[PDB]
């Protein structure tokens, strides 16, 4: 456990401040007198500075109780060849650096084939959490995967790929006729909703958005990522009108980097 | 033994490095070569027969420009008719 | 179907029972919705056991047939062919006319059924329902309708009504609504007046 | 705050002593540093900065009459305009300490005589400078001497 | 930045661009035409604002839209207005639809030797700020691209570096 | 009959309104009426009938909505100047006409610190103009400049007279662009640069006079009004940060290793929260060199000792090496190389008393004596 | 080499140099061929030729590709 570890850090250095704040307490006083021209500006500020260092050993005196109210509670030669390892983690951690995904990118310019099986271990990924949303990967029409998502109770959505690439994508909610007459997966359609119509102009933004060049994993990964936020949709209020409805809409636009429910107004 | 292949992929790429600091030494000693005359002539103050080839192929340029435009507008024909197709295939 | 508020509230010491209502109807003007046509709920109870044989203009298909509290059938038209060759083990048990009245209004996907109570040709009340339309899952939009019932009720803004002390996770269905009804029905019917 | 009494009432007990330096020397020194350890081893910036954004369109200058190096400062306007037409150059009158403080403005009627737009010009003068707020700078008041020539120079054409 | 898609319905328009904004049209192809060249407006408007992001020529104003001076016939002006870190030198500009680069570029006193010194004027620390504007024309000067005309001069204004 | 009330997204509670209007003449062309109001719990505040100075656009009334939401944003910005009194200038034009700005003439100076601060950065400052940018128009930009800097720093700042420093401020979604807050934290950074630029002074009589060792040992490298560093070590080889923290009321010394030349780390941070407890006693920068200019050759090898040792640090130059949990050690460091060895594990007052867990160690000395 | 503060300076303070010193070698760049662009035309007009053959070949490279490409579907569509 280390919960009681790291709290205790804040009483071990609290007693030694009390130590430091009373020796102070102590030569401060014993110091006599440094007056700095007017007597004004020194007899007053003695009973400031007696004030303010009795104050720091009566506060740090205060605080050391409720901190100590929150806590509670071969033979040494083969112990040093144990935590190295575990310092191995920290010098794995330090060659990582800051820098991190952000670059410094020129224009690209000078002077493929890939089969479904590995878009089907791709989407195995992913899926294997976040069980209240499911995936059903079909191929009714070519090599092209399209994919049918329920999202508990709320949403049913086509996700089109195509060429390994994203296609399209539209959401519905959960008492409609995802399919058509046929069974088959419905391709042009419209939602014939005045929110979800309004959102998926939303999501179409937040595709030309996540522009990776070469890694189109995590474009698909941001981007059911960012749709995971969309299952507390009428739930939460908007972070800066207060109200849900804004002309009757209630905050759907969560912001780029920053997920949280707002509208086109809301920004 | 993955940790073999990327240590052998940055060997690699630092042999490219050094082989690239190299060719930017020789062609910034190149570059240098040629400079006597200093800046501040450069900003920019208020106060032969190349160019026939040049005059003469920028409009076959783009003569060539138009011809395949006129197929590709040929082609745009074609895959309307071809899109609508598929449309009511079934 | 969608989560639905169903409550009353009375003449309350202005003019008659229709006054209230053109005011909230001012009231909606002023907002501005616009009518998606009428609405009428009527009941009507049977018993050897009380059935409520009871129908709505909103689903004029879906004939409700539910017990006192068992299960309730939303049958067809055939069911009510059927329910007339009893007449022993199921009486017919007339004068039971109580109904709600009234009209429909739509703001941007939000529908609202307001009208007036009747016992037949005398009203005695007014019926108040709000609702909203992709309201799937109950239990998770009630500050969305109770926002909307103190945005234009003022006075008499009901809340927590008895459906939701069925908690349940599923969609919300058309029964629940209903049931908000008949209790509805059962709270009018016992001041008459 | 509790249980430090005993070191409040000292000092008050010890204070208006002319031995309280060494009384308390006396009853403290050896207790810290014997356990703890031993000892160690012309014009004003403010129109400067006015007139560091004003508009080229104004010449300002001094006037070149009346007293100078005092309190009171005045500064005679010039207008260098293509757009508009020769009108007389006004001149100002500010005195000490130019912040929170309404200036003035001199006045000569016969010098916009001869010539109704000019009488125009003084009779927009005294519409718009006033309803101009107190202790305003003279950016507004060059402002509105600059449109309201605009403002004449459109009803004469 | 500029991302144009289009969903072509039998009579109704759905335009979507990279800001999140839908645009409905009419049959009229005149009502495309003058939009695709309003927001072309607003290209080489941005073309600048992004620009300056990368070699530090820090921005100091930028409106989506101006009304300062003439009406534009087409659509809206804007104006954007920059400043180099390397001193004294600052982009002021205006684009407009039909009134589009109108660079008039800031330069500070004691410099071109013609700003008159008051008397008032008698201080000298004052005086290395960007007073004075000079023009400076878009046409017989160099770059091939819109961008291209301008890097070489706001590099060309600059210190000594040899 | 014939208007529209427009409402500004970044700017409500006021409203535009286009009169439109007929003309009889002719039958098929129009007028205009545009007039500005304010909405408050709303009424209409005032008027403002505007001039005179294929036909489907009226490019006059998209002039006007620039000039709207270009202009009263200004409003809220020139109202707090007066209404906590800062001189300042009114609605101009920067320079060419498509611009428009705010210039501050004089700020209250100064609290707390000597009188004669308040000169030098009054004269420090010419100029205080603000200027709005950036996307949704809500980035403000304050470029308040410095000449005569006190002091450069060895990069390429060494340049005339003067420092323009970028100051840049947003309020929130709520409560708008002007915002006192907003103003109430640009005077908290500007005492924050006031507090420093004071200790720069206090420590610029303090730079010609230095034993001039620390001139060799430790070069400055970084000055920016704000922040401050050392590169210390006779291969530079380690470096401390020198930052003001407000709400700490504090300075965040930071240890840090410099330069390809060290071992593991820093490793002057076993005495990390003891440096920061003597500070809070000086601002005087000589204090702070000069024991590193002592310390450095015995606690050079004091992180070095396998682990049986360790580093239980007592005051500074009382540093206690402890040897498993029986036996202990004394280093007491001193300037020109000086260092104190103590038994440690006697006592030094009492020869009838003694410590309980630390039984005495003898004969220490003559394996110290056989090294002298 | 042979307590994350010195790693997040050190990474840092080299690389904002090293984006210093790169940008006015660009700017240096920009001026050493500002100074060829303007000292001389001929230069400029070289490499202005030198990208349009350089073009005019990729241009010419594709389109008699093209038309073996077009020959190449000419029997992929008799197979039927
Ligand atoms: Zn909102």
């Amino acid at each position: 456990v280390s919960v009681n570890l790291e709290a205790f850090s804040q009483a071990i250095s609290a007693i030694q401040a009390l130590r430091s704040s009373v020796s102070r307490v102590f030569d401060c006083l014993k110091d006599g007198m440094r007056n700095k021209e007017t007597l004004e500006g020194r007899e007053k500020a003695f009973i400031a500075h007696f004030q303010d260092n009795l104050h720091s050993v009566n506060r740090d005196l205060n605080e050391l109780e409720r901190l100590s109210n929150l806590v509670g509670k071969l033979y040494s030669q083969l112990l040093q060849a144990y935590k190295w390892s575990n310092k191995l983690q920290y010098h794995a951690g330090l060659a990582s650096g800051l820098l991190n995904q952000q670059s410094l990118k020129r224009s690209a310019n000078q002077m493929l084939v890939l089969p479904p099986q590995y878009v089907d271990d791709v989407i195995s990924r992913i899926d294997r959490m976040f069980p209240e949303m499911s995936i059903h990967l079909s191929r009714p029409n070519g090599t092209s995967a399209m994919l049918l998502v329920t999202l508990g109770k709320v949403l049913k959505v086509i996700v089109v790929m195509r060429s390994l690439f994203i296609d399209r994508t539209i959401v519905k909610g959960y008492n409609e006729n995802v399919y058509t007459e046929d069974g088959k997966l419905d391709i042009w359609s419209k939602s014939n909703y005045q929110v979800f119509q309004k959102v998926t102009d939303h999501a179409t933004t937040a595709l030309l958005h996540y522009q990776l060049p070469q890694m189109p994993d995590v474009v698909v990964r941001s981007f059911m990522t960012w749709l995971r936020s969309y299952i507390k949709l009428f739930q939460a209020p908007c972070q800066r009108c207060g109200k849900f409805l804004q002309d009757g809409l209630p905050p759907t636009w969560r912001d780029f980097r920053t997920l949280e429910a707002f509208h086109d107004t809301c920004r | 033994g993955t940790y073999q292949d990327r240590l052998t992929k940055l060997q690699d790429n630092l042999r490219q490095l050094s082989v690239l600091f190299r060719k930017l030494r020789l062609v910034y000693d190149k570059c240098n070569e040629n400079d006597p005359i200093p800046v501040e002539q450069l900003i920019p103050y208020v106060e032969s027969e190349e160019r026939r080839e040049i005059a003469e192929v920028n409009k076959k340029l783009k003569q060539k420009n138009q011809q395949l435009k006129q197929i590709m507008d040929q082609l745009r024909n074609l895959i309307w008719d071809i899109n609508a197709m598929l449309a009511m295939r079934n | 179907m969608g989560v639905t508020c169903v409550s009353q509230m009375p003449v309350a010491e202005g003019k008659s029972v229709q006054q209230t209502v053109e005011l909230l109807t001012r009231k909606l003007e002023m907002l501005g919705a616009e009518k998606q046509g009428t609405f009428c709920v009527d009941c009507e109870t049977y018993h050897t056991k009380l059935m409520y044989v009871m129908h709505n203009s909103e689903y004029p298909l879906s004939c409700f047939a539910l017990f006192e509290n068992g299960p309730c059938l939303i049958a067809d038209t055939n069911f009510d062919v059927l329910m007339v060759k009893l007449k022993g083990f199921f009486q017919s048990a007339k004068a039971s006319k109580i109904e709600t009245r009234g009209t429909r209004y739509q703001y941007c996907d939000f529908l609202v059924k307001v009208g007036t109570v009747t016992m037949g040709p005398s009203a005695r009340g007014i019926s108040v329902e709000v609702e909203y339309g992709p309201c799937v899952v109950a239990s998770d939009c009630w500050s969305l309708l109770l926002e909307f019932l103190q945005s234009f009720l003022g006075s008499h803004t009901p809340g927590a009504p008895a459906v939701f002390g069925n908690r349940h996770d599923a969609v919300y269905g058309p029964a629940d609504t209903m049931v908000q009804y008949m209790e509805l029905f059962n709270k009018i019917r016992k001041q008459q007046q | 705050q509790y249980l430090c009494q005993p070191l409040l009432d000292a000092v008050l007990a010890n204070i208006r002593s002319p031995v309280f330096n060494h009384s308390l020397y006396r009853t403290f020194v050896p207790a810290m540093t014997a356990i703890h350890g031993p000892p160690i081893t012309s014009i004003p910036s403010v129109l400067q900065g006015e007139v560091a954004r004003l508009d080229p369109k104004f010449l300002v200058n001094l006037d070149p009459s009346h007293c100078s190096n005092n309190g009171t400062v005045h500064l005679i306007c010039k207008l260098d305009d293509k757009d508009l037409p020769s009108v007389p150059p006004l001149e100002l009158s500010v005195p000490a300490d130019y912040p929170a403080q309404s200036p003035l403005w001199i006045d000569r009627q016969w010098q916009y005589d001869a010539n109704p737009f000019l009488q125009s010009v003084h009779r927009c003068m005294t519409s718009r400078l006033l309803q101009l707020p107190d202790k305003h700078s003279v950016t507004a008041l060059l402002n509105t001497w600059a449109q309201s020539v605009h403002q004449a120079c459109l009803s004469a054409a | 930045s500029i991302q144009l898609q289009l969903n072509i319905g039998v009579e109704q328009i759905r335009v979507v661009h990279r800001d999140g904004r839908v645009i409905t049209l009419s049959y009229q192809e005149q009502e495309l035409q003058d939009f695709l060249l309003s927001q072309m407006s607003q290209h080489q408007v941005h073309a600048v604002q992004q620009l300056a992001k990368v070699m530090g020529w820090q921005v100091l104003s930028f409106s989506n839209h101006v009304g300062l001076g003439p009406i534009e016939s087409i659509g809206n002006a804007s104006a954007i207005t920059v400043a180099s870190p390397s001193g004294d030198y600052a982009i002021s500009v205006r684009n407009g639809p039909e009134s589009g680069s109108k660079i008039m570029v800031q330069f500070p006193r004691n410099q071109c030797k013609d700003l008159p010194k008051s008397d008032v004027l008698q201080d000298n620390k004052w005086s290395h700020l960007r007073g004075p504007f000079k023009e400076v024309q878009w046409n017989k000067m160099e770059g091939r691209n819109f961008v291209y005309k301008m890097e070489l001069l706001m590099s060309a204004l600059s210190p000594c570096l040899l | 009959k014939n208007k529209l009330f427009i409402k500004l997204t970044r700017l409500p509670q006021y409203y535009i309104v286009v009169e439109m209007l007929e003309v009889p003449n002719k039958p098929t062309q129009l007028s205009y009426k545009y007039y500005f109001m304010s909405v408050n719990p709303a009424m209409a505040l005032l008027l403002q009938q505007f001039k005179e100075n294929m036909c489907a656009f009226n490019k006059v009334l998209a002039h006007f909505v620039a000039m709207c939401d270009t202009n009263m944003p200004f409003v809220g910005l020139r109202l707090e100047l007066s209404n906590l009194e800062i001189p300042h200038q009114g609605v101009q034009v920067e320079g060419d006409g498509f611009s428009h700005a705010i210039r501050l003439l004089k700020i209250p100076p100064c609290k707390g610190i000597t009188e004669e601060t308040q000169k030098a950065l009054d004269r420090s400052l010419l100029d205080c103009t603000f200027r709005l940018q950036g996307r949704n128009n809500r980035t403000w930009v304050a470029e308040l400049v410095f000449a005569n800097c006190p002091l450069n720093g060895t990069s390429t700042r060494e340049q005339g007279p003067s420092r323009h420093v970028y100051l840049t401020y947003e309020n929130l979604l709520s409560e708008p662009v002007g915002g006192r807050k907003v103003v109430e934290m640009f005077l908290n950074d500007w005492n924050s640069i006031a507090r420093l630029y004071e200790c720069v002074l206090e420590f610029a009589r303090s730079l010609p006079d230095i034993p001039a060792h620390l001139n060799i040992f430790s070069e400055v490298r970084v000055y920016n009004y704000r922040k401050l560093i050392l590169c210390y070590g006779t291969t530079k080889g380690s470096s401390i940060s020198i930052q003001w923290n407000s709400i700490h009321q504090k300075f965040h010394i930071s240890l840090g290793t410099v330069g390809p030349n060290s071992g593991c780390s820093n490793c002057h941070n076993t005495i990390l929260h003891q440096l920061q407890e003597m500070f809070n006693k000086t601002p005087n920068v000589v204090q702070l060199l000069q024991v590193l200019f002592d310390t450095q050759a015995p606690l050079n090898a004091i992180n070095k000792l396998p682990t049986c040792f360790s580093i239980l640090p007592q005051s500074s130059t009382h540093i206690r090496l402890a040897f498993r949990n029986m036996y202990c050690i004394d280093i007491y460091c001193r300037s020109r190389g000086v260092v104190a060895i103590r038994d440690g594990a006697y006592s030094l007052f009492d020869n009838s008393k003694l410590v309980e867990g630390f039984y005495p160690a003898p004969g220490l000395k003559t394996f110290l004596n056989m090294f002298v | 080499s042979q307590d994350q503060e010195e790693i997040r300076t050190g990474v840092d303070q080299c690389i904002q140099k090293f984006l210093d010193i790169a940008r006015q070698t660009e700017c240096f760049f920009l001026q050493k061929r500002l100074q060829l662009s303007v000292q001389k035309p001929e230069q400029v007009i070289k490499e202005d030729v030198s990208e349009l053959r350089n073009e005019l070949q990729r241009k010419d490279a594709l389109v008699q590709k093209h038309l073996t490409k077009l020959r190449h579907w000419q029997q992929v569509l008799e197979d039927i």
